[PDB]
């Protein structure tokens, strides 16, 4: 993965 | 016994209900119940109403009890399966919603709450389809119709773009005069058109949803500490997040919480999350004075408990509305001061949170309705960034001379120097300095690496890495959660970038991106004769799509160059390859903002009203450009033409920001540290006066 930010 | 008696009692708990009295709603809901126990409505609404106050086991027990009784009851298995999900049962609750929507193939509510598992999983297009499907089903469906807005926009659909900003809008407007909770989530609500007042009303209600799922718990106000005497003369600083760990949260602050004065603050860090086993999260756990699992305190009151047990004076919120957050526990009030922080990019709108912190730049006086909570500055940006300790081996640079270029093919590395001493011939093109190898043997072999795709080689005993594969070489270095020890090289011909033109970037996600910034883009493409701009995969679906417009805009297909989405450090070491990074004005590059400063890139930005839209503009107002902020989209265009054509001017603002970067605060960890605790001090001294909470506007 690369992990963002979400809601 | 009597069903009509029961029938009764349903109607008038969904009296007490609508009058928001949930409380008495329950208690009547719960004696229709006893009366007439195979009654399928009372179970479904007992329900629905235990799912609102988070008694998740116990109402998944009755909607199961609402099916047995009326098999057909798809509207009972839409909202069971909504409870598994939120239980993180996401398969049962997958397993729900198709057998719903096998029952009554009519059922809208299924197949939106169906493509609310395909969003989630990341499967953008399958949950197209299903919102689509939800929508013909039935047209007037405000929640449906805002997740299908945000699908759309995640992979730049553009289609009827002006008209579904107008009915966005609206859809909310009616909302919030109606009182129901909102379909745009308030996480998104900065990228659409809405005005100030409704993005805060839409965090507020977002708030609430915590207030129910507390108020179960019946838990008296905490008495909070009114002196330091306790804490030994300390301050006691709580930060709580879901994202001590691999999250770009900690890519900005994990060096932060090591680096607080002992003598006058205790930290604490409440992780919402469990071990993912990274250096990041070791890290924090070892340099924090105390760190705290709660993840393994699943139960908010207990959770609560253990903060005030601790003692904390300023409970600071790092998460906001982000996923993994829980903001019932700031909902209990454990601490006498609960600020937001570098987390999420916008107001909590919530009574429970008291301040912001942020900076004049970010959101000056002037626009201080916006947000609910009371600013509180930071001296120069509230945006940091841990990029000085994860990635040093960029802090210098060398580059090969192939025919003198500073981002065509270019070297970094720990031990770059003692290998550049081992050359015979390296120029030393001053500015620090950047030396120059020019076209060896040695060079010609470097070069072959890249060019025969493979992974490393050795020059006079120095190891030398192809930038592609660095996973492959040392992953933990891939990742930022170790420094590179080998000399990593990078060029423009890895990625398929045009060897002598104009590189015009963009690093973030492509929901950022609206109609007008690929207008402003298109503009400077033409203007800029032999640019390219430069885009991620992220997603690969919206390629096509920008592709598409780009071409009704004019642009032939080879002047918009994607690459794929890199590991965190080839992510910010390629960006060394561009020549300028043009910032998304609708909400702007911010962790990806100082990602793309850090490999010395200047960014042309235009700050909006938004806090999101602002970020970027606080960030090189730091840094000490200000040249490079536009106050329209004219500007905007101007200063990026200018970039690109004016080859003494670029070499110039390139400079400048490859020095600022070190000499500037931006990337200075300790001194924003410092700048932090003066605005704790601040905050505190302040409450012990026995004074209510208000701007910290220094
Ligand atoms: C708008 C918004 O939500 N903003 C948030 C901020 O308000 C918060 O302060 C940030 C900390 O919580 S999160 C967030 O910051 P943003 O800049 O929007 O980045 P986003 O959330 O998409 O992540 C991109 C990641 O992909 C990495 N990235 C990118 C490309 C690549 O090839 N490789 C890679 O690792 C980048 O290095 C990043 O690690």
């Amino acid at each position: 993965v690369t992990p963002v930010s979400t809601a | 016994s009597c069903p009509t008696h029961a029938d009764s009692l349903n109607n008038l708990a969904n009296i007490k209900r609508e009058q928001g009295n949930i409380e008495e709603a329950v208690r009547l809901y719960r004696k229709a119940l006893e009366v007439f126990p195979e009654f399928a409505a009372a179970h479904s609404n007992l329900a629905s109403v235990l799912q609102q106050q988070g008694k998740l086991q116990e109402a998944l027990m009755h909607y199961k009890e609402a099916i047995r009784i009326s098999p057909t009851f798809a509207d009972a298995y839409s909202n069971m399966g909504n409870t598994l999900k939120e239980m993180q049962d996401v398969q049962g609750a997958l397993q729900c919603y198709t057998r719903a929507i096998q029952i009554n193939p009519a059922f809208a509510d299924a197949h939106s709450n169906l493509a609310s598992i395909h969003k989630d999983s990341g499967n953008i297009p399958e949950a197209i389809a299903s919102y689509r499907t939800a929508l013909k089903l039935k047209p007037d469906f405000p929640d449906a119709y805002c997740n299908l807005a945000h699908c759309l926009q995640i992979v730049c659909d553009w289609t009827d773009y002006d008209e579904r900003m107008k009915k966005l809008v609206s859809i909310v407007a009616d909302q919030l005069e109606k009182n129901r909770l909102p379909s745009v989530h308030p996480h998104h609500s900065m990228l659409y058109p809405l005005s100030h007042g409704f993005r805060k009303a839409i965090a507020e209600r977002h708030g609430n949803l915590c207030l129910d799922k507390i108020n179960v718990l019946h838990k008296p106000p905490y008495e909070h500490p009114k002196d330091l005497k306790l804490s030994d003369g300390r301050l006691r600083v709580g930060y709580v997040s879901s994202d001590f760990g691999n999250h770009p949260t900690s890519h900005l602050m994990q060096s932060i919480p090591g680096m607080h004065n002992p003598d006058k603050f205790e930290v604490f860090c409440y992780a919402l999350s469990p071990d993912d086993g990274t250096n990041f999260r070791v890290k924090v756990m070892a340099e924090a004075n105390h760190f705290i699992d709660l993840s393994q305190i699943p139960c908010n009151g207990k959770a609560a408990d253990r903060i005030h047990q601790d003692g904390i004076h300023i409970l600071v919120n790092m998460n906001g509305y982000t996923k993994g957050a829980r903001n019932e526990l700031f909902a209990l009030r454990p601490a006498p001061i609960q600020a937001m922080w570098l987390g999420y990019p916008g107001t909590s709108g919530a009574l429970f949170m008291d301040y912001i912190i942020t900076d004049q730049e970010t959101s000056p006086a002037e626009v201080a309705e916006q947000y609910s909570e009371k600013l509180a500055y930071m001296p120069h940006t509230f945006f940091i960034g841990d990029h000085a300790n994860m990635f040093p081996h960029l802090k210098k640079k060398a580059v090969i001379d192939f025919k003198i270029y500073d981002n065509r093919i270019v070297l970094n590395g720990i031990d770059l120097k003692a290998f550049l001493d081992s050359l015979p011939d390296v120029k030393i093109v001053k500015m620090l300095n950047m030396p120059v190898i020019p076209m060896n043997t040695i060079a010609e072999a470097v070069i072959e690496m890249i060019n025969r795709g493979q992974i490393q080689i050795t020059i006079n005993g120095f190891s030398i890495s192809n930038g592609l594969a660095t996973t492959q070489i040392n992953n933990k270095a891939a990742t930022g959660e170790e420094v590179p020890r080998t000399i990593i090289v990078t060029t423009r011909s890895q990625y398929g970038l045009p060897e002598d033109a104009i590189v015009y970037c963009n690093f973030n996600q492509l929901y950022k991106i609206d109609p007008s910034t690929l207008q402003m883009w298109a503009n400077i493409l033409k203007r800029v004769p032999n640019s390219v701009l430069w885009l991620l995969r992220f997603p690969a679906v919206g390629e096509p799509n920008i592709q598409q417009y780009a071409q009704n805009m004019g642009l032939p297909q080879n002047r918009i160059i994607f690459s794929p989405v890199a590991p965190k450090e080839e992510h910010v070491r390629r960006g060394q390859l561009a020549d300028v990074c043009l910032d998304t004005p609708l909400c702007n590059g911010h962790t990806t903002g100082m990602d793309v400063l850090w490999a010395g890139t200047p960014m042309v930005t235009m700050p909006g009203e938004t806090l999101a839209s602002r970020v970027a503009a606080s960030q090189l107002t730091c840094l000490g450009c200000l040249e490079l902020i536009a106050k329209n989209r004219q500007e905007y265009e101007d200063i990026a033409v200018k970039l690109g054509t004016d080859l003494e001017y670029l070499k110039k603002v390139r400079g400048k920001v490859w020095k600022q970067r070190i000499s500037s605060p931006l990337f200075n960890t300790k001194q924003y540290t410092m700048e932090l605790e003066r605005l704790y001090l601040q905050m505190w001294e302040h409450y012990a006066a026995g004074n209510k909470p208000d701007h910290m506007i220094k």
